[PDB]
């Protein structure tokens, strides 16, 4: 109904779940009382294994993952899924005799939906992973601006943006890349406007330290005002990045 | 994640 979160997702989504709904209305008007049902017995043999197939998969990603959100979330899936394909099995059971099944009907048609469903939320839990790792880089830069208030040397500037520049850039890599992989439009434009605004005031920061470091080692006046311009460029960077932050974990 | 993939194929292909 809603939707899908991103491209690759929907990409494997939508082919199938646009079937369901022609099957959804589909069996409202009968199609069969003579045409009937063929046999899918073959058909349901192998999702049957490209399930169990997942399950394998799956069952190997959360062993080898430090997350835990993503531990505890995805077994549910494995199961709905796995559930879900007996009643595509049976129906295909009920089909081989009875062409006509009206609750074979309803197998076909919950069961196909059950799949789609919990590989929705593998695919959703998945991804929810890879937006935290996003997201702790977007934190991880996020306390190195805090540390921006203690540079006071120009030894210690040099380090803090050879420290700081790769994380930038990391960061800037990682976002361009997911704006790519959303669907949604209007959210596309707040992330790279929004990290736009970041990439411009690396430099901007830089000077403004660079200014406030010759100030407190001038011994001169308007040493408040360097420090002003200072932190507000660390507010005015944080802000965008706890947005860039925010506008990754919007599904609506 | 493409097991994912395979498991949307299955069942598409089955729609008949």
């Amino acid at each position: 109904m809603p939707v899908f979160h991103t491209r690759t997702i929907e990409s494997i989504l939508e082919p199938v779940a646009q079937q369901i709904s022609h099957l959804v209305i589909m069996h409202e008007e009968g199609e069969v009382d003579g045409k009937a049902i063929p046999d899918l017995t073959a058909p349901v043999s192998a999702v049957q294994a490209a399930v169990s197939n997942l399950v394998r998969v799956g069952k190997e990603t959360v062993q080898t993952t430090e997350d835990q959100i993503l531990k505890r979330d995805m077994p549910p899936a494995f199961i709905k899924v796995e559930n879900a394909c007996t009643k595509l099995v049976r129906a295909a059971q009920m089909l081989q005799a009875d062409p006509y099944s009206v609750p074979a009907r309803d197998y076909l048609i919950d069961g196909s939906r059950g799949i789609l469903s919990g590989t929705s939320d593998l695919l959703l839990t998945f991804d929810e992973a890879e937006v935290r790792k996003i997201i702790r880089v977007c934190k991880g830069i996020l306390e190195y601006l805090t540390v921006a208030e203690v540079v006071e040397t120009m030894e210690d500037l040099v380090t803090y943006t050879k420290n700081l520049g790769p994380g930038m850039t990391k960061m800037a890599k990682m976002i361009d890349e997911r704006q790519q992989e959303l669907t949604h439009q209007e959210h596309r434009v707040m992330l790279v406007n929004s990290m736009n605004t970041v990439k411009e005031l690396l430099p901007v920061l830089i000077s403004a330290m660079k200014i406030f470091v010759t100030t407190k080692n001038t011994k001169s006046q308007g040493i408040e005002e360097a420090l002003k311009n200072r932190n507000f460029t660390v507010e005015k960077m944080s802000a965008e990045i706890n947005e860039i932050i925010r506008v990754l974990q919007l599904t609506s | 994640l493409e097991a994912a993939r395979n498991t949307t194929t299955m069942l598409s292909k089955t729609l008949s």
